């Protein structure tokens, strides 16, 4: 069919182009929808539904059926926040920033956020818990670089905070997760090993000062870590980043400091 | 015969799918070889026989 | 127009320049200093295009073509009917994309993840910079640039491909194209292996982690973990993109040949370049 | 100057983890191979275990047959001299037929013979791994979003080496084994095609292979910039959603206007594949059957400034 | 031995019906070579 | 000859059914087309030539 | 060599049958391959000398 | 012997008719082989 | 050598005769297409020429 | 041992391995020496 | 000697296949490099010989 | 040791495996006096 | 001397395959030389003293 | 005095055996070499 067109042009390849464009069109629109199910219907800044809602129509509701019996997930579904949002409007017209009406990170706002995800740790494929301590782990060890056990926790401030007493692994993946950090007072909070620098010789906390590790939230069973447990302390050391900049003695914290 | 037991070894369902895709897709290719061949091209034979080629 | 969730993320801070003068929400869309840049840059660079079309006597938007001054006018000004629109244009898109980049900054201090995303746009930018500025200005002249034409950019990038024979033969080339493709392929693979772990067979329940490991190992014998193949993710594509970088920062400028009459040289290595038989003598 | 998450900082080595027993046979799962640190930096350091069954050995035979055939055309190529062997290796080839035999299997066995049985192996060995690939997810009760995805590669695979040389008439216009002579096939393909580029379907081809690049970084600097909220656990996040699919929600929807979910980006990471070869399977079996000048089918068609 | 898990009666059951099928399946089979040899003999 | 019945104690029969019938539908496409390729034993056009059809 | 029986108390037979059906279909094919790429033995090409099918 | 778990007349009842179809296998092709030397001889 | 039974002890027979049987064929197959590829031993060609089969 | 097997079996093993490489080994002979009378290659 | 006691320190299994990955690369690497040369490629001279060409 | 064999384990094992590598120099050196017959290399 | 002490310090497992790997390359390294140079290639050596090309 | 847990007096059997191979490697070496001077001398 070489050079056979049916009109004009239009021929056996321009047929194909088309048609794919028209595919195109139509797998962009599934593939949006599919996407609408997390954090719709929209909502005013104040939590009541928006008049604008977008081109692209809610999907049918379909439903993940949880591991280990935790339930289903039908989506998409009413969605609440499920905890008090510390935060005051600065404008009544909206875009613009909600300043927190207190303390940040102690109220989870901003950067320091969380979600109230369920209490429960998370469980690998045979029911166990998936995030365990390396003393409570079965022949975990540390196999390469440097071990992080014992050694100082330095915070942006420069001033040693504690120091590491044990690992978090994650037992299918087989990668640490937390660092378990002893602070002064005989307690020890959780740092994820995302946010720290374990360097030659310490552990260089850049999201919190030395002050702040005591504020981390602390763990109910020393032995597992449930998913909004997680929450907090990840929400917690990575809203240090932002709430903690004057502490820091970095020069590019200086200069980028108000 | 006794073919009917094949329906408790197959599942009626992906069976019933893999004939009918099966089917239009040999069908496809038949009319589409005729087609290709300058011969068998049933839409050249008519213009030839009744010459509608001018 | 804000998510179910979206309302206790929103809080000032994080700017880089301005402060709270620019620190304000259009829609979806945070503004900043740099979006006010991004903006007025991407207008810029749009109009400008279109004011090419007119300039040029044609409508069709695949024929649309701002084409970078010829080489009679070096690495100087040009005419903004004959080249000295595309050099407006590349100066507004480049700081349309650094704006960008610098925009993305503001939003991660502001939601308090790491720079990885702007750090990955940065390489884009970068092979952006050695098309339409690095390479030409090491061969001083804008018209080894590209146009700004959807069809025209091909010709540049065939005629400079076949300046130096095929350029498969690029090993810089060879090592991004197989990046490309590898990339290509770890998503698929790592899309496809979500999407059955969470949409799996009707009435069996969501899988976990360990079935996406189990299958993989079941499959080739090795899974590189969630962590991994984000990681596998970012690093493919950054490779990918700096060695195409390199492959043209040293086209025309260290090599200037055919790319085949480079592998010559492990033809003529000392001890096999005059043995006998084969494909080379 | 920060901890970037780009390679792990510590290594922890527990027991080797034997994986889910939903229906797989274990007696074709082999046992766990070595704990490789170099490769424990980035991703897993566990190496094994791998299911064998019965496509697993059909898929291996064919595999190894086809590898071999290459191999001695190679060595023959190279007068059987290991010198020669590794100083040609990249210019070997395992060439198809010439065109006068179109598609006769009458090609002298070092003619274009040989490449028939070496591509058969290949052939049979695709096709059984894609079954592999449809087993070990069906054992797994998983989707078969990769057999789906494999067979968008297959589809290309299929049209450059056998659905395209079968409309063409001659397994000439097929693909040679060899790492420089499918380079040389590839830029001698555009150049009696007229300028490939100007195929739409290739063209489509490379931004879904650019949007692959561009989806890819994109998602995995999203998920190592919200790793530090547990953002790299997907499953549990399109589960539970925690801090880390919001803010990566938030970080792209403050960006770019609109986000995606932590399950619904992975449709997205599937299709912008997935079309990488879907389209380039179009995309060259119109060229030479439909299209034999794609900078004239250009101009007709407004791509060309003449015409 | 037993890995399919089926009984002797069984197996002796579906081989029959399956050599039914064999049998059926080779003789059209032979008619169709013998009627394309007569046609046109590759011999 | 007379105790092959004891294959399907060994295997199982939805798995050499499927592998039988994808088997036989491939290998006659294989020969179909095989036949297809040289000039002679193209039946399409071994009636096109009995026939002048060109 | 009446101990060959020996042979299947340590195959197992699902295995050793799958390569054994393999192995032989993909041997027979390389050798009609073979055959069929040799200017003689093609016995597709003999017939068609031979009776003139093709001119 | 418990690498399968067969028995040892199992297998020698296995192997009798695993033998059984080899040799019904070697026969035909015994018998094709000469029929390409008649007609055909390569040697 | 009256002890190479011993050889048993330490390698799995399934492992080795998969080994063994991968390697002989491949073995063989290395030979055979050896001979093939020389002008001398062709034996498809040998006996064409002998039986004046070329044309 | 660490294939588990006994020194008996080990013996059968064997004994089965021997007479198949024996038998290999005789129709390779044969194959050998009647390559060399229909060509020989020294 | 008392070389006996390397099997103290080498693991057989690991050994033995080693070894005989080692002496099979060995023999075909040796016979390529005979067949490669004009001499020594017994079967170029044997048909030179017999002038099977 | 660190394989765990006995040295009587290690003597036996070393002793059948001598008993392999005389019997595989046997061959090789039957197959170079042949070679160096049919055409000597020195 | 005192040499037996350097095994108190070395694990005798990787020197072995350290030293089996050294000296296997080192003479494969040998041997290539040898037949790099023009002379000392005892096989082009054979051949043109007994006149085989 | 414990970088590989090897007792002292296993250390001093070891070196033993190794320099015993050590010798009988090169006293083959030197064999070898003297058989290639006689053959053809590089100096
Ligand atoms: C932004 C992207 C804008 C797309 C620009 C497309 C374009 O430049 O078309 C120019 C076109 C006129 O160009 P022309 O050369 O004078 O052709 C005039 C007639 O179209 C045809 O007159 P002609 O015969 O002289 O031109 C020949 C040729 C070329 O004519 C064309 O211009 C075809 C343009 C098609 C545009 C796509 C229309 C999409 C409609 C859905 C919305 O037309 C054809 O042969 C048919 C091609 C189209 C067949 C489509 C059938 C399947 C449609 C299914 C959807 O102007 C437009 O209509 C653009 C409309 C864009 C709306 C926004
Ligand atoms: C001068 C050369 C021509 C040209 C000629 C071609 C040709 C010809 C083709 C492409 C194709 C492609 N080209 Mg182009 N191309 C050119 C210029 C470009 C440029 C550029 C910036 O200039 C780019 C980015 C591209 C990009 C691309 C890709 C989008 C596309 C291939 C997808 C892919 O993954 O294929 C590679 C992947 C596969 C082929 C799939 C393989 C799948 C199978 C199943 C794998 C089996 C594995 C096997 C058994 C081995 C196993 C090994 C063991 C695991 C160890 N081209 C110029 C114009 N291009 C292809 C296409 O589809 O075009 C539409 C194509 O055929
Ligand atoms: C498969 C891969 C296809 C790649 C090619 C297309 C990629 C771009 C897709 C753009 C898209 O879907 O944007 C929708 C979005 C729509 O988002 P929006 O800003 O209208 O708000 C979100 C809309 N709802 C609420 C319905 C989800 O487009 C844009 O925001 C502008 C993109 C410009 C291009
Ligand atoms: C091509 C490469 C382009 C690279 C551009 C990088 C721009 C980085 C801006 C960093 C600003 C840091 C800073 O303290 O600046 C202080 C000032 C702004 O200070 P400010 O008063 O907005 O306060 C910054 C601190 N906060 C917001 C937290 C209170 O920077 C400038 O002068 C503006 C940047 C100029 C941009 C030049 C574009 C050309
Ligand atoms: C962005 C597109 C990226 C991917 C391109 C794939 C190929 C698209 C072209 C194609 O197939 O064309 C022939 C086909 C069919 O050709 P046709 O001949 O039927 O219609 C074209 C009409 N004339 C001849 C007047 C040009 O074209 C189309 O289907 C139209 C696609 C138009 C896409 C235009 C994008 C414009 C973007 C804004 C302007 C930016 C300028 C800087
Ligand atoms: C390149 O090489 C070429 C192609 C040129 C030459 C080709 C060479 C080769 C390699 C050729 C190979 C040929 C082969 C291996 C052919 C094999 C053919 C066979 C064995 C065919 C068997 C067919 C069997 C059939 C169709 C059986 C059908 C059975 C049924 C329909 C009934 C099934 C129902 C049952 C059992 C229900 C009973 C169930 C219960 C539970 C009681
Ligand atoms: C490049 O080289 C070329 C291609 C040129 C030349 C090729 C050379 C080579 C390398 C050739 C290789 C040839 C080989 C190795 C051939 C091997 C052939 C063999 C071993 C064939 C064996 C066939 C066996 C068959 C068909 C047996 C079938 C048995 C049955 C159908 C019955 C089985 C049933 C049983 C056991 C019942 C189950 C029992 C119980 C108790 C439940
Ligand atoms: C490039 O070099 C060229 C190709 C030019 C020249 C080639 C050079 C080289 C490197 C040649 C290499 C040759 C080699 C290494 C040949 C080795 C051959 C061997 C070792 C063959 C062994 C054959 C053994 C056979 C066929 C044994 C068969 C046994 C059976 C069928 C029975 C199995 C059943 C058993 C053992 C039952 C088990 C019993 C109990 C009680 C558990
Ligand atoms: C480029 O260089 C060229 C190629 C030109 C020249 C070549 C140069 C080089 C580098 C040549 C290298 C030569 C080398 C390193 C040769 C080494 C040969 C050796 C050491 C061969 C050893 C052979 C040993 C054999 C075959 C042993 C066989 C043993 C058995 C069959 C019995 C095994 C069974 C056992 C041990 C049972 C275990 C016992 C108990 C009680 C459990
Ligand atoms: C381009 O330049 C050219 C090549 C032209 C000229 C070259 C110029 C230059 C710059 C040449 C460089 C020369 C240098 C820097 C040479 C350095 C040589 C050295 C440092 C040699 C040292 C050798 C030491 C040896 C061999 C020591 C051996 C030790 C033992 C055998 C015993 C070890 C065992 C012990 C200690 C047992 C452990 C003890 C207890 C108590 C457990
Ligand atoms: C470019 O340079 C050219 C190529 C031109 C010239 C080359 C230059 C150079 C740099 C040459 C380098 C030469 C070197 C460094 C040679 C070194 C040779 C050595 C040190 C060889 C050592 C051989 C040792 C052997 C073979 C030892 C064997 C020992 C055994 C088989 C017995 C082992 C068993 C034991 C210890 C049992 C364990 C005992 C107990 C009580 C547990
Ligand atoms: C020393 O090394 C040894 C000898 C041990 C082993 C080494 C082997 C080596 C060096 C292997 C090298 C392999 C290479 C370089 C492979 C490269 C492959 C590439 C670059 C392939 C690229 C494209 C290939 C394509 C698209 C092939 C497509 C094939 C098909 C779709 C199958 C077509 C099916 C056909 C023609 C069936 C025809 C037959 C019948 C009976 C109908
Ligand atoms: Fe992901």
């Amino acid at each position: 069919m070489v050079g056979v067109t049916a009109f004009g042009n239009f021929d056996l390849a321009s047929l194909a182009i088309y048609s794919f464009w028209i595919f195109l069109a139509g797998l962009i629109y599934y593939l949006q929808t599919e996407n609408m199910r997390e954090g719709y219907p929209l909502e005013n800044e104040d939590g009541t539904p928006a008049a604008n809602q977008g081109p692209f129509p809610l999907p049918k509701p379909k439903t993940f059926i949880l591991p280990h019996g935790r339930g289903t997930l039908t989506v998409p579904g009413p969605e609440s926040e499920d905890r008090p949002i510390a935060l005051a409007r600065t404008a009544v017209s909206e875009g613009f920033p909600h300043a927190p009406t207190g303390d940040p990170m102690k109220d989870g706002v901003g950067p320091a956020s969380w979600v109230a995800r369920r209490d429960l740790p998370e469980l690998d494929g045979h029911g166990h818990n998936k995030i365990k301590p390396m003393k409570a782990a079965a022949g975990f060890h540390v196999s390469a670089g440097k071990n992080p056990i014992g050694l100082p926790v330095r915070g942006c401030d420069l001033e040693i905070a504690g120091k590491v007493v044990d690992i978090w692994v994650d037992i299918p993946e087989q990668m640490a997760r937390f660092l378990e950090v002893e602070l002064k007072d005989g307690s020890t909070r959780l740092l994820p090993m995302q946010m720290v620098k374990v360097q030659s010789n310490r552990v260089h906390v850049n999201a919190l000062s030395s002050d702040l590790f005591a504020g981390i939230p602390t763990i109910k069973s020393p032995t597992e870590v449930t998913l909004l447990e997680e929450d907090k302390i990840c929400g917690y050391v990575a809203g240090g980043l932002m709430y903690a900049a004057p502490k820091r003695k970095s020069v590019v914290a200086a200069m980028l400091a108000e | 015969s006794k073919f009917y037991k094949i329906w408790m070894i197959f599942d009626p369902r992906r069976v019933f799918v893999a004939q009918g895709v099966f089917l239009f897709l040999l069908a496809v290719m038949i009319h589409l070889i005729l087609l290709s061949t300058p011969s068998y091209n049933w839409l050249e034979i008519s213009a030839a026989k009744y010459n509608r080629v001018a | 127009a804000l998510l179910s969730f979206e309302r206790k993320y929103r809080v000032p801070g994080g700017t880089l320049v301005g402060g709270n003068l620019f620190d304000f929400w259009v829609g979806p869309f945070y503004v900043g200093f740099f979006g006010v840049a991004t903006f007025f840059f991407a207008a810029l660079g749009i109009i400008l295009i279109a004011w090419s079309a007119v300039l040029q006597g044609t409508w069709n938007p695949q024929l649309i073509s701002v084409y970078p001054p010829a080489l009679e006018y070096g690495l100087g000004g040009a005419p903004l009917a004959k080249g000295g629109l595309w050099q407006i244009i590349t100066i507004c898109a480049t700081g349309a994309f650094v704006s960008w980049a610098l925009r993305e900054v503001e939003i991660c201090r502001k939601l308090g993840i790491g720079y990885h995303i702007p750090f990955a746009f940065a390489f884009a930018i970068l092979a952006y910079l050695t098309l339409v500025l690095f390479r030409p200005v090491m061969m001083g002249a804008w018209g080894y640039a590209f146009p700004y034409g959807i069809w025209t950019h091909l010709d540049w990038v065939s005629n400079t491909g076949y300046t130096y024979g095929n350029f498969h033969y690029n090993p810089a080339h060879m090592i991004a194209i197989s990046f490309f493709f590898t990339n290509a392929l770890a998503l698929a693979l790592h899309g496809a292996l979500v999407l059955s772990a969470a949409n799996p067979e009707k009435g069996k329940e969501m899988r976990t982690p360990d079935h996406e490991d189990t299958f993989f190992r079941d499959l080739v014998g090795y899974s590189i973990g969630t962590l991994g193949i984000h990681r596998l993710g970012l690093l493919l594509s950054l490779s990918a993109v700096f060695f195409s970088a390199l492959c043209m920062i040293i086209t025309g400028t260290i090599w200037f040949d055919q790319w085949v009459d480079w592998w010559q040289w492990w033809v003529k290595l000392p001890w096999w370049a005059n043995i006998p038989g084969g494909i080379n003598g | 100057a920060e901890y970037q998450n780009i390679f792990s900082q510590v290594q922890v080595r527990g027991p080797a983890d034997l994986g889910m027993t939903e229906d797989v046979n274990l007696a074709n799962r082999s046992g766990v191979g070595p704990f490789s640190t170099l490769l424990g930096w980035f991703g897993n350091a566990q190496l094994g275990p791998i299911y064998l069954g019965s496509l697993g050995v059909l898929s291996l035979f064919s595999g190894l047959m086809w590898f071999f055939t290459i191999g001695i055309w190679f060595w023959y190529q190279a007068g059987w001299n290991p010198a020669v062997f590794l100083r040609d290796l990249f210019f070997f080839s395992l060439e198809p037929p010439a065109p006068e035999y179109g598609l006769s299997f009458a090609a002298p066995l070092k003619e274009g013979g040989l490449w028939l049985i070496a591509s058969f192996f290949m052939f049979v060995a695709v096709w059984s791994w894609w079954g592999r690939t449809y087993l070990r997810a069906q054992a797994l009760g998983m989707g078969k979003h990769t057999a789906w995805a494999f067979l968008s590669a297959i589809w290309l695979w299929m049209v450059l080496g056998f659905i395209r040389p079968i409309l063409m008439g001659s397994w000439s216009e097929a693909v040679p084994y060899g790492i420089f002579s499918h380079l040389d096939w590839t830029n001698n393909f555009s150049l009696v095609h007229g300028n490939l580029f100007y195929n739409p379907f290739h063209g489509l081809s490379i931004a879904f292979l650019y949007g692959s690049a561009l989806l890819f970084a994109m998602h995995g600097a999203t998920i190592l910039a919200v790793s530090r909220f547990g953002g790299e656990r997907e499953l549990e996040q399109i589960a539970d959603r925690g801090t880390a699919a919001e803010r990566a929600a938030l970080f792209w929807r403050w960006t770019m206007g609109f986000n995606a979910t932590m399950e619904g980006i992975h449709r997205w990471a599937i299709w912008m594949a997935v079309l990488v070869t879907l389209t380039g399977g179009i995309g060259i079996l119109l060229s030479g059957t439909v299209v034999d000048n794609w900078y004239v089918w250009g101009q007709n068609h407004g791509m060309a400034p003449l015409n | 031995l037993g890995y399919t898990g089926l009984t002797d009666e069984q197996a002796q059951e579906l081989h029959s019906v399956y050599m039914s099928g064999l049998w059926l399946f080779s003789a059209v089979a032979i008619v169709a070579h013998l009627a394309v040899y007569i046609w046109r003999p590759w011999f």
